[PDB]
RNA sequence: CCCGGCGAGGGGAGUGAAAAAGAACCUGAAACCGUGUACGUACAAGCAGUGGGAGCACGCUUAGGCGUGUGACUGCGUACC
RNA sequence: GUGAAGAGGGAAACAACCCAGACCGCCAGCUAAGGUCCCAAAGUCAUGGUUAAGUGGGAAACGAUGUGGGAAGGCCCAGAC
RNA sequence: GAUGUCGGCUCAUCACAUCCUGGGGCUGAAGUAGGUCCCAAGGGUAUGGCUGUUCGCCAUUUAAAGUGGUACGCGAGCUGG
RNA sequence: GCUGAAAGCAUCUAAGCACGAAACUUGCCCCGAGAUGAGUUCUCCCUGACCCUUUAAGGGUCCUGAAGGAACGUUGAAGAC
């Protein structure tokens, strides 16, 4: 008896909408990554993307404990010798809040072609409105 | 100055992907002699645009 | 405010009664016809598309003809856009002349610089030439070292090397406006501007001010 | 006999058990280089395999859900002497 | 004692450290070190405390009304600081 | 069974224990001009005489002629004193 | 620095509030939707008829060949190609 393996052509994916207001960044991110990978489904398969589409609203209202709102620094290198550029949590929220949640979730997903595919199912919006009503998203409290 | 490893037959083929020749798209037909020829060139019989330019 | 599109006629000078010679660039600015108006509701930003000059009918493609037909203007030799400063209103088919530069006193001129082709480091980056004698061996104009030893073990991005020079967009800022000849559709600006004779130029009021 | 430059080199014809024994000639391996077919491959990083594994093609099969080829994706994995 | 002549698990990677000595097969189970929010298998476990420094996750003499706990003492409704 | 070793030339790049420029506290800071310490690496940061010299001395400049890392950066880039 | 407790006072700080540099984010110039997250806007073009079948993002025949593109030619203050 071979162990059951999910098939990408017959895998069911649902749509959920999550409100990030007042939610701890990391704790919220873990649940998103867990569901984006399909770890909550009994038919989870490591080599198949069995996760669900998730819409995140009010990304600019995410919360961080301690002094992380001004002390957490995001580093990235442009590739040139000058290179290193940094931005604090406050600046990222003011400049482009969606990247804060996207960056956090991206680090918790597996690395590789499948991990990138999982990240594609995450939709993050700074405001309280999304244009995915045609997908009939279901409210998810996490 | 010289290679440290032998390039593969695959690498050789990928370098030659741009070596393919391009055939002439089409040949013009002379008004009078009806001979196929390169556009803007005289025909093998000495015609050009049905004028009989120089044959001897 | 908005700018205008002109052609680099050439360079000359203007003699002043005080005995001063002003090197000027003659820019022919024909009437600029507005071909499209963009707003936040439909395009997300405020701007106007303009055209100038004339184009041969047989050289105008059907997609281009329809764009001009919608605005009801004669086809030009190109299309350019200018952002609106929250206080400018224009309508399609409106003709904009060089008269709007009458009270600017300084403009920004943009154009495509002359193309030098493949240029060496000496010409392109003002690299210092090595000795022409004293034992030099085939290294009179070569760049020289391009990096350091094993520690980096590579050449950093942006390293100055030989390559294409010129034939690129260039802007010269804060050029005095010497004269504005509306009847002759001419604009005289002190100094030189990028590009060769007959090249398209974009003239805008100076932003530095 | 035919193409070709009264060429080179071939295609027929004929000889022979055999011409894929044609004189560059018994057998005709490997490296190496090609044509055809199946599958994979242009958002993906490393001793190139291994374990798992969808899809496709194909052969089965008294549907028997197996075999063969390919290998999206994924765990682990830095040649030999 | 181990490596040398020793694979496996852990210490991110890491012959010599920790756990443990691979006869072969199994898509069975229990454990060691080490671990149980996600990458990544398993507690966002239970109870009582400490830390606010991202200390945890690099370091001294020495400096300081940071903060928790403990045993004493001086002066105080004859009115203290 | 080779990892070209001083100096110059060309071309650099990073660190900040800052030479100049910028912002400050103290001063035995009247002013001008300084001393010392703190913040700050955006840009800038001599030419010659002698010597193979780096260095150094000297002449004359400059707002300043900073200190170090980069195989005491750089010979499949040059030079060979 | 202001206000201000912990600590009747004092205190720029613990709640709250205002200043502060060539550094930082912008402002200026250039590249830029392979930004596979491949975006937006305007305009233009195509309005046949059948067959086969393992009947589907299927294959084939006839008719049709648009917008536009490329090619070729004369060439450029564009250019190694």
């Amino acid at each position: 008896m071979k162990t059951f393996t999910a098939k990408p052509e017959t895998v069911k994916r649902d749509w959920y909408v999550v409100d990030a207001t007042g939610k701890t960044l990391g704790r919220l991110a873990t649940e998103l990554a867990r569901r984006l990978r399909g770890k909550h489904k009994a038919e989870y398969t490591p080599h198949v993307d069995t996760g669900d589409y998730i819409i995140v609203l009010n990304a600019d209202k995410v919360a961080v404990t301690g002094n992380k709102r001004t002390d957490k620094v995001y580093y990235h290198h442009t590739g040139h010798i000058g290179g290193i550029k940094q931005a604090t949590f406050e600046e990222m929220i003011a400049r482009r809040p969606e990247r804060v949640i996207e960056i956090a979730v991206k680090g918790m997903l597996p690395k590789g072609p499948l991990g990138r595919a999982m990240f594609r199912k995450l939709k993050v919006y700074a405001g309280n409105e999304h244009n995915h009503a045609a997908q009939q998203p279901q409210v998810l409290d996490i | 100055a010289v290679q440290q490893n032998k390039p593969t037959r695959s690498k050789r083929g990928m370098r030659r992907s741009h070596d393919a020749l391009t055939a002439v798209t089409s040949l013009s037909v002379d008004k009078t002699s009806g001979e196929k020829h390169l556009r803007h060139h005289i025909t093998a019989d000495g015609y050009y645009r049905g004028r009989k330019v120089i044959a001897k | 405010m908005i700018g205008l599109v002109g052609k680099k006629v050439g360079m000359t000078r203007i003699f002043t009664e005080d005995g001063v010679s002003i090197p000027v660039t003659v820019i022919e600015v024909e009437a600029n016809r507005v071909t499209q108006v963009k707003d936040l509701a439909n395009d997300g930003y405020r701007a106007i598309q303009v055209t100038t000059g004339a184009k041969k009918a047989n050289r105008v493609t059907k997609p281009e003809a329809g764009h001009f037909a919608k605005a009801g203007v004669e086809a030009g030799r190109g299309l350019w856009e200018f952002r609106l400063a929250e206080g400018e209103e224009f309508t399609v088919g409106q003709s904009i002349s060089v008269e709007l530069f009458a009270d600017v006193k300084k403009v920004d001129v943009t154009g495509t610089s002359k193309g030098k082709g493949f240029a060496g480091t000496v010409k392109r980056w003002n690299f210092r030439t090595q000795d022409a004698t004293h034992g030099n061996s085939l290294s009179h104009r070569v760049p020289g070292s391009i990096g350091q030893n094993q520690t980096p073990g590579k050449v950093f991005k942006g390293k100055k090397m030989a390559g294409q020079m010129g034939n690129e967009r260039v802007t010269v800022q804060s050029l005095d406006v010497v004269r504005v000849d509306a009847e002759r559709n001419l604009l005289l600006v002190k100094g030189a501007v990028p590009g060769a004779t007959g090249s398209d130029l974009i003239v805008k009021p100076a932003v530095k001010a």
